[PDB]
């Protein structure tokens, strides 16, 4: 099983809670680490975090970032820089953001800036996932 | 001050002197005639004084500030004297509401000076202790009644040392 | 007179402190024992009868009044002072005035907290 | 001295007292808040270290310490000040980081150079993770690269207690890239750094929050203490007062009368 | 009070005993800050004595100064050298406590006579910080400073 | 990704842009609450 530790600095949602699996859009990938799982560090992308809680319930989240930390053990810890439950997120904006984003990227000359946009684009998109 | 002070007092009269078949005396030493006036109406109102009884339940004896000292000075003693009748003779548990020994104390001393007496320390009448002693000792429960004494205490300077 | 003629009079005794001084002086010179703070005792009495003479007359007296507005000038706020203590015990409140506000501008500059109306309030105005 | 003086004191002392409470409760309130925040945080920083010390962490073969802006919150700050000052000789590039603006002259004056950064607004408005990231980000993007590293903060233990805590900081990504650590890795030098990173912010935040929280309580305490202290003290004085006060009074009547109306 | 007030003129040495010192149970119970002799002076008593004393007089004095703050307000709003002096002053304090041989009835202690050097030296040492890591009770009810050290050791368990 | 990560950019920066983009995200008052997290005031002392 997994002690799933789900937190952002700001909010701790599940804490070593007997969750079955979390499929995690780590920048690393989306993988569904169930239970324990070898030491691995995977850094959290923005995506949505789907917390297959050992009970057929899955809580939804958007994760923005952070890292999930994969112990060897059962306890797996998403420490998402930002992790929010999808509940509070905003399509009107998601699109809206995306438009803008896409507008900005274009002038966001230089990889970093572009990036910042792109990140953002990606972000809005990744919201757009859920939105 | 007047925090239903009087009211409370009236209520107390009610609670005991009624309940237990007590008696009350009110000695107004150095008060405001006005407030006593008010009090009158309060007393009427309260029915601890009835205008229908000149034997209601409370004697008001007043020796307000406007008197010369002696009168104010004596008005407690006077009252005490009544209450002693009432105590012994009338066998009663007198409630003796005393307003206000401080002003009394003050009054006493006023003459001490002016009597050319030396009022003892801090200005206060040298006999302060004995006047008190005798007074406080005038108060008691005898084989007859009690003069259970309720004394308004103005607290000089919130100080009392 | 007015008080007894239903007429509502206001006497402002402005100020009794100086009077007291004078009075004390008077006693002392009369040899006549003074007292506290070198002041005579029945300077209280003096004023007590006076101030008792400021009162609100009933209807028999035409409903008149003589309202007394004593003035005491705080001498560095001192009130502890015998006569003020007297007076304090006599009054129907005292209306404490404070400088700081005045200096703040804040004029009125009062210290309300220190201002008191022992009674005043059976004599206001629902509006208010 | 004379009642005056005494009062001058008294007067002011209450004022103080009052003030002392003012500072106190405000802080206590802050404290209340501080507790709250500590929840996600608690986890969060604790997490970082339970990776780091899910395994354990080591050195090759830097320090950072953090505290408030103001004193009068105990000597909370002095403790980190102390404990980083102690360190440095051994190192292995040397840097110190003191975040703190108490650690600023209790430490930015020694390592006022060997400091890498210092942050202000170290408390005195509520710091957050954002700040931890802030302080994190550029720190990386620095030229003092990380050799050794410990994070010293006041680890709160309960309001009543903190112990200036220390952690190891091994941002140096060859700690991560090495040892058993690499064997607990099971995935590349990106996330390595980018966790080392990420976790650094978490701890930074955490550590900071523990610190500040400790501070927050320590200021409360300091402000507490005083307002009590005052109270007792008043108590004595107020007598001393009276005493002289009547002493006077009485005594003057003497001089006035019979003392000088002895016959006068 | 006028009487004592007068008296001083007629004196040559004043021993003012401190109710506080006394109250600290310290016996000597002195108000050392007015147990004096005009005939304190390096000129007379040699400066060593004098100076040491002045250093002490001072030390206490400074210490004295702090007291008003600390009284409600503890430390750390003070420097630790101030602490040192405080402590030293305190050691010294205790060192003035020098048991009473006579009043074993009161003390149980046997009291000490301190030949002067142990005194001059004594303080010079404390001042020297030579004592400044000992338990303060070491000085408490001792006469000669060595004994304070001896007493220290055992007080240090 | 790497257009940022290999724009270097602190992982923090990434993250923080992400997160910031989250802060950017959110609805109504929720989005108000964003600013909490972006306590980031932290005066820039720097030696």
């Amino acid at each position: 099983q997994m002690s799933f530790t789900f937190a952002s600095p700001t909010q701790v949602f599940f804490n070593s809670a007997n969750v079955r699996q979390v499929d995690v859009p780590t920048q690393t990938g989306a993988f569904g680490i169930l239970a324990a799982h070898v030491p691995t560090l995977q850094v959290l992308r923005p995506g949505l975090v789907v917390v297959h809680a050992e009970d057929g319930t899955t809580s939804k989240y958007f994760v923005s970032s952070g890292s999930v930390t994969v112990n060897a053990d059962s306890s797996v810890q998403l420490l998402a820089e930002e992790a929010v439950t999808l509940d509070m997120l905003d399509l009107g904006a998601a699109k809206a953001n995306l438009e803008k984003a896409q507008s900005e990227l274009l002038g966001a000359a230089d990889e970093a800036t572009r990036a910042e946009i792109q990140i953002r684009i990606e972000a809005n998109e990744a919201l757009v996932k859920a939105l | 001050a007047g925090v239903g002070k009087t009211v409370l007092i009236m209520e107390l009269i009610n609670n005991v002197a009624k309940a237990h078949g007590g008696y009350s005396v009110f000695a107004g030493v150095g008060e405001r005639t006005r407030e006593g006036n008010d009090l009158y109406h309060e007393m009427i109102e309260s029915g601890v004084i009835n205008l229908k009884d000149a034997t209601s339940k409370v004697a008001l004896v007043y020796g307000q500030m406007n008197e010369p000292p002696g009168a104010r000075a004596r008005v407690a003693l006077t009252g005490l004297t009544v209450a002693e009748y009432f105590r012994d003779q009338e066998g009663q548990d007198v409630l003796l509401f005393i307003d206000n020994i401080f002003r009394f104390t003050q009054a006493g001393s006023e003459v001490s000076a002016l009597l050319g007496r030396i009022p003892s320390a801090v200005g206060y009448q040298p006999t302060l202790a004995t006047d008190m002693g005798t007074m406080q000792e005038r108060i008691t429960t005898t084989k007859k009644g009690s003069i259970t004494s309720v004394q308004a205490i103005y607290v000089p300077a919130d100080d009392l040392t | 007179y007015f008080r007894d003629n239903g007429k509502h009079a206001l006497i402002i005794y402005d100020d009794l402190s100086k009077q007291a001084v004078a009075y004390r002086q008077m006693s002392l010179l009369l040899r006549r024992p003074p007292g506290r703070e070198a002041y005579p005792g029945d300077v209280f009495y003096l004023h007590s009868r006076l101030l008792e003479r400021a009162a609100k007359m009933n209807d028999a007296f035409g409903g008149g009044s003589l309202t007394a507005l004593p003035v005491i000038e705080t001498q560095a706020g001192d009130v502890s002072a015998y006569i003020p203590t007297n007076v304090i015990s006599i009054t129907d409140g005292q209306i404490f005035l404070e400088t700081e506000l005045f200096y703040k501008g804040i004029r009125p500059a009062i210290n309300v907290g220190l201002s008191v109306s022992r009674v005043g309030s059976a004599a206001q105005t629902r509006a208010m | 001295a004379t009642l005056k003086d005494i009062t001058r004191r008294l007067k002011s002392i209450k004022n103080i007292q009052k003030i002392t409470k003012s500072m106190k409760m405000v802080a206590a309130a802050k404290y209340a808040r501080a507790e709250r925040e500590l929840k996600p945080a608690r986890v969060y920083g604790v997490g970082s270290l339970a990776l780091y010390e899910k395994a354990d962490i080591k050195t090759p073969e830097l320090i950072i310490g953090v505290s408030s802006d103001r004193g009068l919150c105990g000597a909370i700050h002095s403790s980190v000040a102390k404990q980083m000052k102690s360190e440095a000789a051994n190192l292995k590039e040397v840097k110190i980081i003191g975040v703190g603006d108490k650690i600023r002259s209790i430490l930015h004056r020694t390592h006022s150079d060997q400091f890498l950064v210092t942050f202000k607004e170290v408390g005195r408005r509520p710091p957050t993770f954002g700040d931890a990231s802030v302080i994190a980000l550029e720190l990386l993007n620095s030229g003092y690269e990380f050799d050794e590293g410990s994070i010293i903060f006041n680890r709160f233990r309960s309001v009543i207690s903190y112990k200036t805590e220390e952690k190891p900081i091994f941002s140096l990504d060859t700690i991560s890239s090495a040892e058993s650590m690499s064997i607990y890795d099971d995935i590349d030098a990106d996330v390595l750094r980018n966790y080392q990173e990420y976790s650094l912010a978490n701890i930074i935040y955490y550590s900071l929050k523990e610190s500040t929280t400790s501070e927050q309580s320590a200021r409360m305490t300091a402000m507490d203490n005083a307002s009590k202290n005052a109270s007792e003290m008043i108590d004595k004085l107020t007598l001393t007062f009276n005493r002289t006060r009547q002493a006077v009074i009485t005594k003057e009547l003497i001089e006035i009368i019979s003392g000088a109306a002895a016959l006068d | 009070d006028p009487a004592p007030a007068t008296t001083f003129a007629h004196l040559d040495a004043t021993t003012v005993l401190s109710r506080a010192i006394a109250e600290l149970g310290i016996y000597p119970a002195v108000d050392p800050l007015d147990s004096t002799s005009r005939i304190m002076d390096p000129n007379i008593v040699g400066s060593e004595h004098y100076d040491v004393a002045r250093g002490v007089q001072k030390i206490l004095q400074d210490y004295k100064s702090l007291q008003d703050i600390i009284a409600i307000l503890g430390m750390d709003e003070l420097s630790e050298e101030d602490k040192l002096t405080v402590s030293r002053a305190r050691k010294i304090q205790r060192f003035l406590s020098q048991p009473f041989q006579v009043a074993e009835v009161f003390t149980g202690h046997l009291g000490k006579l301190v030949p002067l050097k142990e005194t001059i030296k004594g303080f010079q040492q404390i001042l020297a910080g030579e004592y400044d890591h000992l338990p303060e009770q070491a000085f408490y009810m001792v006469g000669p400073i060595e004994e304070a050290v001896a007493k220290a050791d055992k007080l240090a368990e | 990704v790497a257009y940022w990560r290999q724009a270097g950019l602190s992982y923090i920066r990434y993250s923080q842009i992400c997160a910031k983009a989250v802060r950017d995200a959110l609805k109504t008052e929720f989005k108000a609450n964003a600013m909490k997290t972006s306590g980031s005031t932290i005066k820039i002392v720097k030696v």
